[PDB]
């Protein structure tokens, strides 16, 4: 076994009763002196090492083209004079083995991480020395952290797509069907995770030109995206990963969750394709009521009225719908498929729910389109128009396919260096040169979407580790009112960014003007209602930064008036897996699974605390199973009514709790106004 | 639970001597050393020995003590693959490689050696401790089947399963691998057997019963270890082999619910190349708040 | 002299109900009577009931007493087509003609029925009378499973038959006939180990033995002609059945090397009418013409 | 049990130790006098009938519009004049539950066998009332049958296509593959079989833009294509049939082969997916001399040599590859490989055999392409170009993928009325018109090749049942004889009607110039090798009509060298399923089967006698399993040295016979000039 290894297991072992935390930096340590720096590929100078790193399609050329040698050593001795260092051994050996850059043959590290930095920083900036300089300084500090795309592929001649996410439109045709198909294994093949709103698509049992009971239904389309996605899996190296996402309101709604039944039949189970459900506000209220609900057929409603059902509100058409003899419809109990909901969700985590009614009530740009379907990590909630494939010799219309580039702020070390103005704006741009820089030839709505929405996600890390080194529970009132204030902080200077770039660029997204922000009605909660801090420990938190008031609202919605906003949408709070051990953070806004995690690499075993845990701080790290679980909805709402798309919200249950308990929670979180939850992760 | 599904399983995997023709293995068995050839007879009748256990004694006594006819009818089919395709498809591998004087032998030297003998009469020693009506005894007899589905034949399916990973003895080693794919279906067959009886014991009767099997695994273990050196020494293979079986006490451990007893081991790639939440209605008044 | 032929006829006739699609019965069995529909479920259930405790008891606890490797095997076998085929089968066939509740009430029926009951009674009582290395304990268990087999099965065996051989439920019917030609050459078998046991006897104790089998099956026939007025006298067909298994009765006797019992009688002539490739290698010389 | 059921049965009754043949005959009766006539709706006059079937949506209006009313009154009154009756109970059943046009509720008939040939002659002629009457006599006769999709369609709105034959070439990329996809459900939905050459996809383990081990070879698409076909299945009619070709050395042409067998997983095999196995003649050269032969990655090959491995000639590129270091390739051995396809042909009669050399060295278009592959039957052996389907926005390179017009002489009908030429032109007429209506809009490939090449595949059937009928057994040499002479004749007449459209229509198909039959090479054997009977007994069956001599055919080729030649390929012999019932014939020039075949329709029983069966004629009718597989050959490459394309040949085994006999038969098929061998129906 490695020293640094041995090391690290050493901090399970206690002494005087106390973990050995400090043998982690030890380990870093060791891991630094026996294995990073011997297998590190050092050069006589930096421009030997952009040479190779250049000729042997390492590298773009055009991106460094950009700068005189001068200035990108300039930056790379910014990034080095830092002096960074790991704080745990998890940190860097995730950097080194998922986002280092690597040799052909995988057998030595030809990139740290200043630069990996460096040359993110670099494409970030595209020619600015200055603005290079600027993002290195973020990154070193680890105030803003790209997400695993653009941070592993960036400047990259052998990368993938910088874009995490993408969500499809499958429109109700055959032609439709296969495009999406297409599309699917195109952008799984650049490594993004495709999520599909299947709810146009019409239910099993309908009629194909007159012939009835011909259509498969939203199973058949399901096989063939898993089979699209088990095909498309990035050259073998990570498993395709789709999302399908119904309206509950959906006939296909009860055959849609029985693919994820462990008792499911192998024609009928779907296992690489993750599945969402999209509640309106109907069904919650049908099932609060008790009343007997109806699933609908989709093309009878689109032969009646010429629109798709998830294309209007249900909330004012699902009476309409009822009593219209030529909409077929089904029977079911709403509180039997809440149940169904949740005894799935206990059993596999899955669906994903979305609260339709909760992300449309806030919603922005409900004039291009409502929200219909999340991305696979139920996250991203943003308007799509479906797109109309035809046959080939015909035209297309091409709509918009939702497609957004994550980043996160790291709280921990924005709030430290008292810079959550610089920060957010610094990312917002660093997001809108990746959108900008994004050109994907085979997916022409995400294409579409992608040059008109200008749609960037702005997540944020590290809230958990930031509350617990702070002395601060996650789940008290001083944790939900420290959420408050920061995320509008984060709102405020994320609208002003995006209202300065288009102020700088003389453009808006497109179809602004119908948007809420065009009309001032976005800023009324935030011209009317005070978000600075309401206890004292909060506020001295938040010293030495300027919390914006009431007045400062009013004049960013004067100056959006005048100038517009380049971003449809703008923060956008992910998951953010295996980036957040680099940056040595919580994962997203939840709450920390586990104080220490025991995962197993090779034959070899490794423990990873949680950053900055210790003993005067072990109960602040309270794990998320142990959580009320409405306190953690109470947060996730807190931070959501300042957060424009979703949150990825996975609740951390336990087996004790029954089905019931799951609803409650589901039910609370609806009432609460969260717009997505992602996992029902049973401890 | 889960009985219609092994049903399903155990019967979809259903299989026959006769299907593998046997007589070109002798291409490749000609061409192995005196040591490679008695160790693979050694391991042979070791394994043709304790299936014939288990077929006679392990799964229909374990089938008669069993309350419930749908888990008597699986166990009966398990029964009836253990006597009437495994011991057939291991008599046809013999017949196949030996002349009939030197099977007798082999048997007859298997039949004395002691680590065999340690092991086949320890299994063999709970199988008839249990009574009637106890379930304690009962559960003890079902660790010992599933350590020796799940454990102890795979010192011996070391052997085929490293020339069936080289090419050689691709006949008998395609053999072995469906019996062994059945013994795998077994072993975790009757594990669930074993938690459903743990479940339903107190507190200290359970840590009373997990330190039964570790007791048990622990003397089996050290007397595998023996057995293994006194066969694949010769060989050269010993180290591998026991990587091996660790990694399938571990597997075995898992089969009756409880957690592993060795560190992880990577396992030689020759051989690698040869292989509810509580539904409760919603009451109304959690739609408010 | 016999086993291995029987060994080989066992498991060349290996079957599942799966194997038999059963929507096509569904009109037939819509367009019967009532009465008609109940003595069916009814002559299933308790054909299910005899299957079941010949699979879980019968069977194996005659293979636990019987010597040889191989007769076990053939035993074992026998068991596990008794409750892993024979007896799953009959649900496959309910589970398609029948609603649940009526498929859960036959099953009560057969709990409270006095005659199904006695049957049972004496022929399980006989299994679990064995006595270890006593063969005329054995014997006698031996000669109650021939009855069970080659006689007690046919009061039910008649109904599906009967319409099989009108052209009705002909699915259902297939199944019905795999398992009697199953039942038919476990009959024989178990027959042969009877007389083997029966032939070692003094000319007094043979005496005796033949007293016990001619009283045994008399009170067994007494109890089944009840049986089968209660089923069948509301199809009309009481008379008929009758005489089938008395027909029956003297192929049990004749199984045992008895001399038939009853006198011949016709039975209904629409009863009676319901009654991998090998691989060679390629030559040089097939490549040319 | 219905009257004529129970008069269908009482055939198998015998009576005086002979079968009731004649029986069958009253049962037609009873079947019209107690079904066809209640169920049949009538009309006052052709008009009305007429009128509402293009009203209610039956018909279409364009086809009848050509002809004023009372040249379809006389087409119908020519059909009708016949007076045809169904010699056959099967044969009217077949036709009403299958053929005939029902009214939307499925309960009454519309369409007599009159209608529905006037119907398809109307189509026909496209205007032409004497021609429109020529098709109607010549179908009411029963000379020629247009196949199941024609038959079936031609003059009903509510159709599929009339092509059900369907080749596509798929090209090594992700884009490719998806279009192939979406043009296999695009063409299943249109009622046809789709067959995929998958030889130019990369093998598994090979490299994607430079990253090694990462394709999953030819079966991940082929599990694709799996899926895309059960989702396309006819609206819920028929279960989606697609089949996919692999060259034998391929190196995925195990693991191709491996998803037909019993054992294969369930992410291994392919259920719904038919396999090809094309063999050229360096395999069997390979095997033949025990040599161990090698399967090549077709990637490597592709970029060594810039062209795919099926598009070049492996007989003189085999060493090349194997003596090629940048060409990566596996050792296999030839003679395992056969005896694997003859267990896997034992087992489920899977994969068809295409004999690459016997198929291109007859193969008139060579100078367009080689033939790769076959169709869905084993039976359309076209030259077939790739398409370069590019991302969206790029323009695609549209290559040639074969779709053939099927249509099936009756043998016994044609000679017995001594109109071989009539019946060909008129068939070869039938079958160019019906290639010119078709306009598929979602195939370009399919769409482009039928407008250029204007291939027809012309069918023979009923010849086991003429012999029969005539005193000759299938495997005599009289039989070969006739079967000689006869298909001499049809190739004579096509290739003579061919010439005359060209002539007339003043253009040929693309490339025809370059063809051997512009370069007179095709009739090489025709003007040097006589073709008329070499037995009396066959002379005298030919007895009044003219049998082309050499002198006819020099004629012939000057026609075509000085006219051209309309259709790139004219005559392929399908296996003609269900028409082979209306029309009382035996299937394709297979031999029959069974002498009296036992089918269960609902729950009823239902005996068809083969045509013509009697006491007389009981040992003529002898029954494919029991035939000599070598004579079957040596008829079928009889035929097909004068069928341009293949002919549908499946092999007849009984079940006692090894897979030692099914490779001899295989490889005698191969000396024997056989281009395809589809099914090994084992007794
Ligand atoms: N935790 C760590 N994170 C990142 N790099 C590290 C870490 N530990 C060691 N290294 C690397 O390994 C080198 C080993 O030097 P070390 O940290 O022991 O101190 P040093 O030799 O006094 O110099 P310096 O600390 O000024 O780099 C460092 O210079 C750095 O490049
Ligand atoms: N074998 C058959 N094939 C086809 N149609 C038949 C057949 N038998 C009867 N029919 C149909 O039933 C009608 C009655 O025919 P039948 O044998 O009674 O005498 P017919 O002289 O042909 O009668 P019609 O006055 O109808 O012409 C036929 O006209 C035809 O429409
Ligand atoms: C062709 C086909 C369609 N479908 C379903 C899926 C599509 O969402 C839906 C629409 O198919 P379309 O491609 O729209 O079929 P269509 O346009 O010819 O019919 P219509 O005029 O009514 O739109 O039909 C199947 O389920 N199976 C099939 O094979
Ligand atoms: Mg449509
Ligand atoms: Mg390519
Ligand atoms: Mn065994
Ligand atoms: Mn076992
Ligand atoms: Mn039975
Ligand atoms: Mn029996």
């Amino acid at each position: 076994v490695p020293k640094w290894i041995q090391l690290n297991n050493e901090i399970m072992i206690q002494k005087d009763g106390k973990f050995q935390f400090d043998k982690d930096k030890e380990a870093v340590h060791s891991y630094f002196v026996d294995y990073i720096n011997q297998n590190t590929v050092f050069f006589h100078n930096l421009k030997e090492k952009l040479d190779y790193l250049v000729e042997n399609q390492y590298y773009e050329e055009e991106f460094l083209s950009l700068y005189s040698f001068e200035d990108i050593k300039e930056v790379f001795k910014t990034a080095y004079a830092k002096k960074f260092r790991f704080p745990s051994f998890m940190s860097a050996f995730k950097f080194y083995n998922d986002y280092a850059l690597k040799t052909n043959d995988k057998k030595k590290i030809l990139e740290r991480y200043e630069d990996r930095i460096s040359i993110v920083a670099l494409f970030f900036a595209n020619g600015d020395t200055e603005k290079a300089k600027e993002y290195v300084n973020l990154m070193i500090n680890q105030e803003y952290q790209p997400s695993t795309p653009t941070f592993l592929n960036a400047g990259r001649k052998r990368r993938g797509e910088l874009v995490s996410c993408f969500l499809l439109e499958v429109n109700d045709s055959l032609n439709d069907i296969s495009r999406a198909i297409d599309i699917s294994m195109q952008l799984s093949k650049l490594g993004g995770g495709v999520s599909l709103n299947l709810s146009k698509l019409r239910a099993k049992g309908e009629a194909i030109k007159d012939v009835e009971n011909a259509t498969k239904g939203v199973v058949g389309v399901m096989k063939l995206l898993d089979n699209a996605f088990r095909y498309a899996d990035q050259m073998g190296q990570r498993q395709g990963s789709g999302a399908a996402y119904l309206n509950i309101f959906h006939r296909d709604i009860n055959d849609f969750l029985d693919t994820k039944k462990i008792s499911a039949d192998e024609d009928v189970r779907v296992k690489t394709l993750s599945i969402g459900v999209v509640i309106p506000d109907k069904f919650v209220e049908l099932a609060r009521e008790d009343k007997a609900a109806y699933v609908f057929y989709p093309h009878t409603i689109y032969k009646e009225y010429g629109q798709h059902m998830d294309e209007m509100d249900m909330n004012e058409m699902y009476d309409k719908f009822v009593d219209n003899p030529r909409v077929k419809k089904e029977k079911i109990n709403p509180r039997k498929l809440l149940e169904k909901l949740a005894m799935l969700r206990s059993e596999s985590g899955y669906p994903y729910i979305m609260f339709q009614d909760n992300v449309n009530k806030v919603h922005a740009n409900n004039h291009i389109s409502k929200v219909k379907f999340s991305n696979l990590c139920s996250e991203v909630l943003q308007a799509s128009q479906v797109s109309s494939y035809t046959d080939y010799d015909e035209e297309d219309e091409i709509g918009l396919d939702i497609s957004c580039n994550l980043g996160s702020l790291n709280i921990l070390n924005v709030m430290e260096h008292k810079s959550i103005e610089k920060t957010v704006k610094l990312a917002t741009d660093s997001l809108t040169h990746v959108s900008e820089t994004t050109d994907i030839r085979n997916a022409p709505a995400v294409r579409r979407a992608n040059k008109a929405m200008k749609s960037i996600g702005l997540g944020a890390m590290n809230l958990h580790g930031y509350l617990a080194q702070n002395g601060i529970a996650y789940e008290s009132p001083e944790a939900r009112d420290f959420a408050n204030t920061f995320f509008m902080m984060v709102n405020f200077y994320s609208i002003q960014r995006s209202a300065e770039i288009a102020k700088e660029k003389g453009e808006t997204f497109d179809q602004y003007e119908g948007s809420t922000y065009a009309t001032g009605e976005y800023f009324d909660k935030y011209v009317s209602t005070d978000f600075s801090p309401k206890y004292e420990k909060i506020a001295n938190l938040f010293e030495g930064m300027h919390i914006p008031t009431t007045e400062d609202w009013k004049k960013l919605k004067a100056f959006v008036a005048e100038h517009g906003m380049y971003h449809s949408y703008r923060l956008c709070i992910a998951p953010t897996g295996s980036i957040s051990y680099v940056q040595s953070s919580t994962a997203s806004v939840m709450p920390i699974m586990e104080r220490i995690e025991e995962r197993t690499y090779g034959n070899s075993k490794t423990y990873y605390p949680m950053p900055g845990l210790a003993s005067n701080n072990w109960f602040f790290y309270k794990e998320a199973y142990d959580m009320d679980m409405f306190k953690v909805v109470d947060m996730i709402a807190t931070i959501q009514q300042h957060i424009d798309q979703g949150i990825s919200f996975t609740l951390f249950l336990k087996d004790t709790m029954t089905t019931r308990d799951l609803n409650r929670i589901d039910l609370y979180a609806h009432h609460r106004g969260i717009k997505t939850i992602y996992y029902a992760r049973t401890k | 639970d889960f009985t219609q599904m092994f049903y399903n399983q155990n019967v979809k995997q259903f299989w026959l001597p006769e299907e593998i023709a046997l007589n070109g293995d002798l291409l490749t068995w000609k061409y192995l050393g005196k040591n490679e050839q008695d160790t693979y007879m050694k391991v042979l009748a070791g394994l043709t020995l304790l299936d014939t256990e288990q077929g006679n004694t392990g799964m229909p006594i374990v089938a008669e003590h069993v309350d419930g006819h749908q888990r008597k009818a699986v166990l009966n089919f398990m029964a009836m693959m253990e006597n009437a395709v495994h011991a057939k498809s291991y008599s046809n591998i013999f017949m196949t490689l030996a002349p009939t004087e030197t099977i007798n032998e082999v048997f007859e030297w298997v039949k004395q050696n002691k680590y065999l003998q340690k092991k086949a009469q320890m299994i063999v020693g709970l199988y008839k401790a249990i009574q009637k009506d106890d379930e304690i005894s009962l559960f003890k007899a079902m660790v010992a089947s599933v350590y020796l589905e799940s454990f102890l034949f795979y010192s011996g399916f070391y052997y085929p399963l490293y020339f069936y990973g080289q090419g050689k003895l691709m006949q008998s080693g395609e053999i072995i691998n469906l019996i062994l794919r059945d013994e795998a279906i077994h072993g975790v067959y009757v594990g669930l057997l074993a938690q459903e009886i743990y479940n339903k014991q107190t507190e200290e009767k359970k840590a009373e019963l997990r330190e039964f099997a570790i007791d048990l695994l622990n003397q089996l273990y050290e007397n595998e270890l023996e057995y293994t050196e006194d066969l694949y020494d010769q060989v050269g293979l010993s180290h591998d082999v026991k990587k091996f079986i660790r990694y399938n006490a571990n597997k075995a451990l898992m089969n009756l619910g409880f957690d592993p007893y060795f560190e992880e081991e990577d396992i030689n790639p020759i051989v690698l190349n040869g292989l509810k939440a509580t539904v409760e209605p919603l009451k109304d008044d959690d739609f408010y708040f």
